[PDB]
């Protein structure tokens, strides 16, 4: 189990770690998060009490370095930093633990939720979507635009998701216009899986990462990407059977975790009704259809 | 965006544009089968592609053989229309290619957009005008060429005959839409109006009769009366 210490907490803030969250009062003696499960990526995220504008946060993997949080009063945010002095780091963590100044990652033994949401998410793929090569961790916030959003404005601060556009020459073979527009299997299997992602695990990793950024930051372009990647599969008549089964599991856990009161802003009614009730795969998403109907029957 | 009564003079500016109407592409008669079921029989159709400024009509005849062994024909018809319009554009010299294509039915937007991805600078637009181009097959010489076709064929017409030597495009389009609306509403009575007087004929190289300027005024009035008469019959007014 690993630890992200905090130098201090000078401003009142809601801190998230993965799907958990807790409130820290201004100048309260908070010095970090311990017992973080090794083996998964994680995200530590922030929403200031005095200015809920900008949710922001950091994706990281404790196997790749020793990371900590320190507030910067000039830029006005909690920043992740890497500590290269390993013996300094262990000494700081040990002291804070001895004084019980850290919260414990509150995972229930029975609970696979975080694994289920991040099964295909790897730090290396995150770092290609979020480009800041000098850090081993990746910053995301609520306002960051996607590359495709910037084509339709600072490129260094963009989310480089794979562009999906159903009315593009990439999606549509000359001479197969009707075929390729009504059945997206070419675009899914040849262009995206074989050509760009190389395999379905990388496709699902980006889909899962887009969902989590939508949910944790309210990032609108991430929500667009998540829905586009679902629609591309559902609108394809020919999809490897293992992919359909795994997509159903992925979406089930996403819908299960979504905060009920955020459903109006995180779910696209058109996409979900098309995917569940009209698409080629309308009968291939049994678990997802069941939770959607029991949890969000209004959307449908 | 869409095209309506606010920007109606835009049709007659100097940017090349084409209307595309697909309502006569897939034409069927429905009839009873020997077992008491119902079956369709297709007949030849056409794509109606019109330049409203010049009157040039590119009439692509859709021969029934294009439907043989195909499914979901009403859907296929839209994609076949888009394929043929795209082919037409590619056949035109660059300086003759349209800057806008206006479809009469919004269901044509995505098929045409997808077929025209190679032409990102040609705008594909709907219209809020209700245009009576479905009545094109009430023009005898157009109906004749379509029904006689034994293979796919493109035939070029000027739907204004020689009117543009005496009137503006705006006025020619208004005359055309009034004629077509009257033929759509009551084809028999409209044709009676157009041919009642044996001394006025249709030139071999024309679609409509050779009316003088004063006779066109009379004809147009009789067409308006027909439309109003039929509106009164329909709604009991
Ligand atoms: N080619 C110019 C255009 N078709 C036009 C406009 C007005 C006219 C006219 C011709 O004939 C003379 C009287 O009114």
């Amino acid at each position: 189990m690993n630890t992200v210490p905090f130098t201090s907490a000078p401003i009142e803030v809601t801190i998230g770690i993965d799907q958990y969250s807790f409130n820290v009062k201004e100048n309260q003696p908070f010095h970090g998060i311990k017992d973080i499960p090794i083996g998964h990526v994680h995200v530590i995220h922030f929403q200031h009490a005095d200015n809920s504008s900008m949710r922001y946060g950091y994706w990281f993997d404790c196997r790749m370095g020793n990371f900590y949080i320190q507030y910067d009063p000039k830029d006005g945010l909690y920043k992740m930093m890497e500590e290269r002095d390993g013996a300094k780091f262990e000494n700081i963590v040990h002291n804070f633990k001895e004084r019980q100044m850290m919260v414990s990652y509150p995972k229930i033994d029975e609970d696979d939720t975080w694994y289920n949401l991040t099964e295909f998410v790897q730090m290396d793929k995150i770092r290609k979507i979020v480009r800041k090569d000098e850090n081993q961790f990746s910053y995301v916030d609520s306002s960051m635009t996607t590359v495709q959003e910037n084509e339709l404005s600072d490129p260094a601060h963009s989310l480089n998701y794979t562009v999906i556009n159903f009315k593009s020459r990439e999606a549509i073979r000359p001479g197969h216009e009707m075929e390729d527009f009504l059945d997206k299997s070419y675009y899914l299997n040849t262009v995206m899986l074989q050509g760009i992602f190389k395999n379905s695990s990388n496709y699902f990793g980006e889909l899962q990462f887009a969902f989590l950024n939508a949910m944790f930051f309210g990032n609108y372009g991430s929500s667009l990407q998540w829905h586009a990647m679902i629609e591309l599969i559902c609108s394809s008549a020919t999809v490897p059977k293992h992919m359909l089964d795994k997509l159903d599991e992925i979406l089930y856990y996403q819908i299960k975790t979504l905060p009920e009161q955020y459903s109006d802003i995180l779910l696209n009614e058109r996409v979900w009704n098309i995917c569940l009730y009209s698409s080629f795969q309308k009968n291939s998403l049994h678990n997802t259809e069941k939770i959607m109907e029991n949890k969000y029957p209004e959307l449908l | 965006g869409a095209m309506n009564s606010s920007n109606y003079a835009e049709l007659f500016n100097n940017d090349i544009k084409l209307f595309v109407d697909d309502t006569n592409v897939y034409r069927v008669t429905v009839h009873k089968t020997f077992e008491g079921n119902v079956a369709t029989k297709a007949i030849n159709g056409c794509i109606f592609t019109l330049n409203p400024k010049t009157g040039h009509l590119f009439l692509k005849i859709i021969h029934t053989s294009v439907w043989a062994g195909q499914k979901r024909l009403s859907q296929l018809a839209k994609w076949k229309t888009a394929e043929e319009v795209s082919a037409l554009v590619r056949s035109l010299p660059k300086e003759e290619q349209p800057k806008q294509i206006i479809v009469t039915r919004k269901a044509m937007l995505d098929p045409l957009e997808v077929h025209m991805l190679d032409f990102p600078n040609i705008a594909i637009r709907p219209t809020e005008l209700r245009l009576p181009f479905s009545a094109a097959m009430s023009i005898d010489k157009l109906s004749d060429v379509v029904m006689k076709a034994t293979e796919p064929q493109m035939v070029l017409f000027n739907i204004y005959d020689d009117w543009l030597d005496r009137i503006s495009s705006y006025t020619a389009f208004s005359r055309l839409t009034l004629l077509l609306r009257a033929l759509k509403t009551n084809e028999e009575s409209a044709k009676m109006i157009l041919l009642s007087d044996p001394t006025i004929t249709i030139k071999s190289y024309h679609l409509w009769p050779s009316f003088t300027d004063e006779q066109w005024i009379t004809i147009e009035s009789q067409m308006r009366d027909l439309i109003l008469t039929e509106y009164g019959r329909k709604y009991n007014v």
